[PDB]
């Protein structure tokens, strides 16, 4: 059910502030992969330091074998974007409800997505 | 960890420096902080977003890394970042226990031969800071007021010793710094961001000798007194050749030797008071200025009074052979003690003077000596003045070029910015004015030439009673018409090239041909700029005197102020005939001579023709290509003959006469003969490192030759004529459709021949021509010149980067796989407006000129500047930067015609270099350009008879000892494996000192061909000489105890 899962390191934040009140976007490199990722996440509900390594998934539907559109308990930062442009080392564009996520990988590593389709962001920090 | 300096990455914008010290000490320990500074793009109200902070101890920094790391470093909700600096907020080492504050700082010399100093000047409570980094050490003098830096580098010194001062053998209370160079001077000139610690808001400039006496300039060595130190020498351990014995001086004083003129490391002239000759005192002292006798050593009366009466020629012998002492001389009466006409020929046979060269340094001056070389024209009608001609060159310490900051620097004061003159820049004033004088001399400034304005070199001449100054400039021409400070210059100077003296023609055969001028668009084209027409009894009159059989059909020629290339024609009036935009300035004198007639070498290919033909549609294969088979063909020269000769026949004279040519052709095994095999592998390795130098492809499809042109008027506006000798693989196959055999050892090209220079920054250079063959052009018999039409749209030379027929060397190649569809317009010519002045020339604009040429001469840098934007981005050459960069290079190249400034911006600086440069210490990058490709490639390819034996032994090492040589093939071949710290930096004095030493060696072997002539006399008698020498040489039993030479047989 998860078409992309890896350990993801942050490598640093774009506004580097503790409590700027503000949406932050992170920049994590993936381990054994090389694939470099922008994501904007709150660190004011969810905290996320530099040097911190979290796990990442990606999967269609939350629920087991089937039924698209019980994984909740497994991750704790669940979202849901579309994805709005595939066009690039080939990069991902989607976007959950306005917040911007562009995964740049490998074009081996990134095959399986389709344009305009739903898809979750499992994510958990170890 | 090299350094203390750490760059915080983001800071708030609203902080002040006192915040972050105040932060800083919070969470680090308490003021642990040395310099504290935030850049503002403003003046004091616009901080920008980092800042650079210095540490005082590396655990420190260390400390203040781990928190950031942590990310535990929070000053108002930002997470400070650190990362490493790139240069330190204040030069001040790390280690405590380098810091010596309030000692002792005495200068002095080895003034007695025994363990004695001698104390000049002596400062106290001085500040001493050993900067490893940096490798070198700084010294803060305070002398009224105001303080003074002396920086003194780790190769400035050359040997570290250790004293004592309370009289006590075993504690150390002193050290030695015997200094071979001198030390740089600098002094102090008179906040909201920067805490600093301490009162360091201020710039440090170089200046002159700022003590009274001048005790520094005349001093070679450095003593400090320090207190004992159980870990001192530790400390003292690290500079370069540290001796590990004890020594102990003793105070002498010396401080009636004190000179308060401005050339202080000379002798005082009124302690002798006697008719002691002026050529041994000159030796003298530059015998003292060299690091062999100190300045005391030398001032004795016991020395004087020994040296004044005796045989000048041993005399002479004596001194140059304490000259070539290896080491430092302390005794020189013991040793002088243990030790015990032809001008003119020279000059009229092969031009050879002795020429005096000093070195004005801010500190001091050096006298090298009567150095051999090339004499020039001024000397052949004043040549019993031999000894009076002196050559000054301006250098730093390192005798190296003087930087642009060390002469007026810049400052900004009022609403303007205005150059601040340094002190350097009054002292040269001084030294050209007021002149420099060496014993019962003073050299006064007369002129200089093109090439010594780009190497701060002038001409000096001692007045005599017979002839001054004033009466040379007079009698070279009256200079008084021209009104532009640089055009005045360059006339009084054009007169000083090497040239050969013929007959003497009066001033009533001369003709005054009009000229042909054209003009559309608007804009001036001269096609007769330097052009000009000789006859053949004149061709035949002056290649007698030079030895030259075949009469060239062009050969640049000056004479009376006039200048520029001659051709031959066959319908003649007379034997000279002139034009009209010749004539430079009016002159007393019309003597004839010539520079150079003909030199028919193969082309080479340099950087700027790959960089500028790269973009036509030449690919990277060809290139690569011709590489693979240079270096294969490079190779195979060691263990097969027959390649040497076809080697040694196409990459250096078509036509040329050697030893090594002779048996190259017909030797023996390249095993055997180590004489030349050895030679062989030197040239190999001296071609593969100008490889690694620079780019120089070897094309034998082409020529470098001079051009000019015909009384014709048939050639039209792309029709040249192309014509050059036969090499040797010309001659094996001359079948070929772009070759046309017109003679056995000429042939005429109908191919696609380009017209390139060696500076050349411009895309439209490139102008494709077809050479066409006319039997009426054939019958005029041109030969070694391109011919160029006389009507068209704008001339030839003015394509070619806007030059003139001035004998200028022209690249010529018949090749046919170029691509000629591409064409581009080339650049204006038009110069800036001559500046006119109102008022004759006081000799005093002309200082100003000549000392203003070291400033804003940014001549060598815009060549990197555009290879290194045209290897960086795509597209190279067409873009508006290339454009910029050209313009700015032909405004350089004419600032020696008119006082015009390059004016280099400071955002055209590259800031990055390739791989295939020197330049170790700037950051290295990674082309991918076809130069990139091009070194890799290299870089993967590369990965009685007795008697005269004994004397010309002893000769040789005499010369290798004189010019640092340390074995035979880096004197012979003049290429010197060994650099020093300025002979590496520049191209143009290490050509002239080889030239140098190539005309020693030759005068040396021109001397053995005397001695060889003189000492047999019969034809048989001496072939038997010289097979007896030949045998007796090859035998190893026959070799002594020293080192014998086995380059005295072969002399042919």
């Amino acid at each position: 059910i998860i078409m992309f899962e890896d350990i993801f390191v942050v490598d640093k934040l774009d506004p580097d502030g503790k409590k700027f009140d503000k949406v932050t976007r992170v920049e994590a490199r993936s381990h054994n992969l090389e694939m470099f990722m922008h994501l904007d996440v709150n660190t004011e509900v969810y905290p996320l330091a530099v040097g911190d390594k979290f796990t990442l998934a990606m999967a269609p539907t939350l629920n087991l074998d089937g039924t698209p559109d019980t994984l909740a308990d497994k991750y704790e930062y669940i979202m849901h974007g579309k994805l709005y442009k595939i066009s690039e080392k080939a990069e991902l564009y989607v976007s959950f409800g306005g917040l911007l996520m562009l995964l740049q990988g490998d074009p081996a590593h990134i095959s399986h997505f389709e344009l305009d389709q739903r898809l979750f962001l499992l994510m958990r920090k170890l | 960890t090299n350094r203390s300096t750490v760059k915080i990455s983001n800071v708030p914008q609203t902080i002040v420096a006192d915040e972050l010290l105040r932060f800083l000490e919070l969470h680090l320990g308490e003021d642990t902080v040395f310099a504290l500074e935030i850049p503002t793009t403003r003046d004091n109200w616009k901080p920008r977003d980092f800042a650079r902070v210095q540490f005082t101890t590396l655990e420190v920094k260390s400390r203040a890394q781990l928190l950031s790391s942590q990310s535990k470093l929070l000053f108002k909700t930002h997470n400070l970042r650190l990362s490493e600096a790139y240069d330190d907020i204040i030069p001040r080492p790390v280690d405590p226990r380098k810091r010596l504050d309030d000692i002792v700082l005495t200068v002095g010399f080895p003034e007695s031969d025994e363990k004695r100093f001698c104390a000049l000047e002596k400062w106290d409570g001085v500040r001493c800071w050993i900067l490893t980094e940096k490798r070198r050490v700084e010294f803060w003098v305070w002398e009224s007021g105001d303080c003074y830096k002396i920086e003194v580098r780790f190769e400035d010194i050359i040997e570290t010793l250790s004293c004592c001062v309370n009289g006590d053998a075993s504690e150390i209370d002193a050290f030695l710094l015997k200094l071979k160079y001198g030390p740089k001077v600098f002094k102090r000139v008179t906040d909201r961001y920067r805490f600093c610690k301490e009162d360091f808001d201020f710039m440090w400039i170089r200046t002159t000798d700022f003590s009274g006496s001048k005790s520094i300039g005349t001093s070679t060595c450095f003593c400090l007194e320090v207190h004992n130190g159980s870990t001192m020498l530790d400390i003292f351990s690290g500079l370069p050749y540290y001796r590990e014995d004890t020594l102990s001086l003793t105070y002498v004083d010396g401080k009636t030797f004190a000179s308060a003129a401005q050339i202080v490391p000379l002798l005082n002239a009124a302690i002798l008071g006697l008719e002691f000759p002026y050529e041994i005192l000159f030796q003298l002292n530059a015998l003292v200025h060299a690091q062999k006798i100190s300045l005391f050593a030398a001032s004795d009366m016991e020395l004087i009074k020994i040296l004044r009466g005796m045989s000048l020629e041993t005399a002479l012998v004596i001194l140059k052979k304490l000259h070539q002492q290896s080491s430092i001389c302390y005794d020189p009466v013991f040793f002088v003690k243990t030790q015990m006409a032809s001008a003119y020929k020279r000059l009229t046979e092969q031009n050879i003077m002795s020429c005096q060269r000093a070195y004005v340094t801010p500190s001091k001056i050096y006298l090298l000596g009567p150095e051999l070389e090339t004499a020039n024209y001024v000397v052949k009608n004043f040549a019993e003045h031999v000894s009076d001609f002196m050559r000054v060159t301006f250098v730093e310490e390192d005798w190296s070029k003087l930087p642009a900051n060390a002469l007026s620097v810049n400052s900004k004061e009022g609403y303007f910015v205005k150059p601040s003159r340094t002190n350097i820049y009054n002292r040269v004033l001084s030294i050209l004015g007021e002149g420099i004088t060496v014993g019962p001399k003073r050299f006064e400034f007369l002129a200089f030439s093109a090439s010594q304005l780009r190497g701060n070199s002038v001409w000096m001449f001692a007045s005599n009673e017979k002839v001054k100054a004033e009466d040379i400039r007079e009698w070279m021409g009256c200079f008084r018409k021209i009104r532009s400070i640089s055009k005045c210059a360059a006339r009084m100077g054009q007169l000083f090239s090497a040239s050969r003296q013929t007959l003497i023609v009066r001033a009533q055969d001369v003709e005054q041909i009009p000229d042909i001028e054209v003009t559309t668009d608007g804009a001036d084209y001269c096609f007769s700029d330097g052009i000009g027409k000789i006859s053949l009894a004149f061709a035949k009159q002056v290649a007698q005197k030079c030895g030259l059989s075949h009469v060239p059909s062009a050969f640049q020629i000056r004479y009376g102020g006039y200048k520029g290339v001659i051709a031959v024609d066959r319908s003649s009036f007379r034997k000279l005939s002139l034009r009209d935009s010749m004539l430079k300035f009016d002159s007393n004198n019309r003597m004839l001579n010539v520079t150079r007639w003909t030199e028919s070498m193969p082309c080479f290919l340099n950087r700027e023709i790959i960089c500028l033909l790269s973009t036509l549609g030449i690919e990277d294969a060809m290139f690569e290509a011709m590489q693979a088979v240079h270096l294969s063909m490079l190779g195979n020269m060691l263990e097969d003959r027959d390649a040497a000769l076809n080697v040694l026949q196409k990459l250096s004279g078509e036509n040329s006469k050697n030893l090594l040519v002779k048996m190259l052709l017909q030797g023996y095994a390249p095993s055997s003969e180590p004489y030349l095999s050895m030679m062989l592998r030197v040239h190999h390795e001296s071609q593969l490192s100008e490889l690694k130098s620079r780019c120089r492809i070897l094309v034998p499809k082409g020529r470098i030759l001079i051009g000019c042109m015909d009384e014709m008027g048939i050639l039209e506006y792309g029709q040249v004529y192309v014509r050059v000798t036969l090499t040797k693989a010309e001659l094996k196959s001359r079948d070929q459709s772009y070759f046309r055999k017109i003679d056995e050892e000429t042939s005429v090209v109908i191919g696609k021949v380009v017209v390139t220079k060696n500076p050349c920054l411009h895309p439209g250079d490139i102008r494709v021509l077809d050479a066409i063959y006319e039997v009426h052009f054939e019958e005029k018999g041109y030969l070694d010149c391109i011919i160029f039409p006389q009507k068209g749209e704008r001339p030839h030379p003015n394509e070619c980067s806007g030059g003139d027929l001035d004998g200028d060397q022209f690249f010529v190649s018949w090749d046919e796989k170029i691509i000629p569809s591409e064409m581009d317009p080339p650049m204006d010519y038009a110069g800036s407006r001559p500046r006119l002045m109102d008022h004759d020339v006081t000799l005093e604009e002309i200082h100003k000129f000549f000392v203003d040429y070291m400033i804003s001469d940014t001549l060598g840098v815009i060549s990197t500047a555009h290879l290194v934007h045209a290897d960086r981005d795509p597209e190279k050459a067409r873009s508006q930067k290339c454009l910029e960069l050209a313009n700015l290079h032909s405004r350089a190249v004419d600032f020696a015609k008119t006082g015009a400034p390059a004016e280099m911006p400071y955002a055209l600086k590259p800031r990055e270099f390739p791989d295939f440069l020197e330049r170790f210490e700037k950051p290295t990058y990674i082309s991918e350009s076809v130069f990139g490709k091009l070194y890799r490639a290299v870089k993967s390819s590369l990965a009685t008879a007795k008697a005269h034996r004994d004397m010309y032994g002893e000769k040789l090492t005499s010369l290798m000892i004189y010019y640092g040589a340390a074995n035979e093939e880096e004197i012979l071949t003049g290429i010197l494996k060994t650099k020093e710290m300025y002979l590496a930096r520049d191209n143009r004095r290490y050509g002239d000192m080889k030239d140098r030493i190539t005309l020693s060696v030759k005068d040396l072997h021109k001397e053995a061909m005397g001695w060889f002539e003189k000492s047999c006399e019969d034809e048989q008698q001496k072939k038997k000489l010289a097979s007896a020498w030949y045998y007796v040489t090859y035998n190893p039993n026959h070799r002594d105890e020293k080192l014998t030479f086995l380059s005295f047989p072969w002399i042919v």
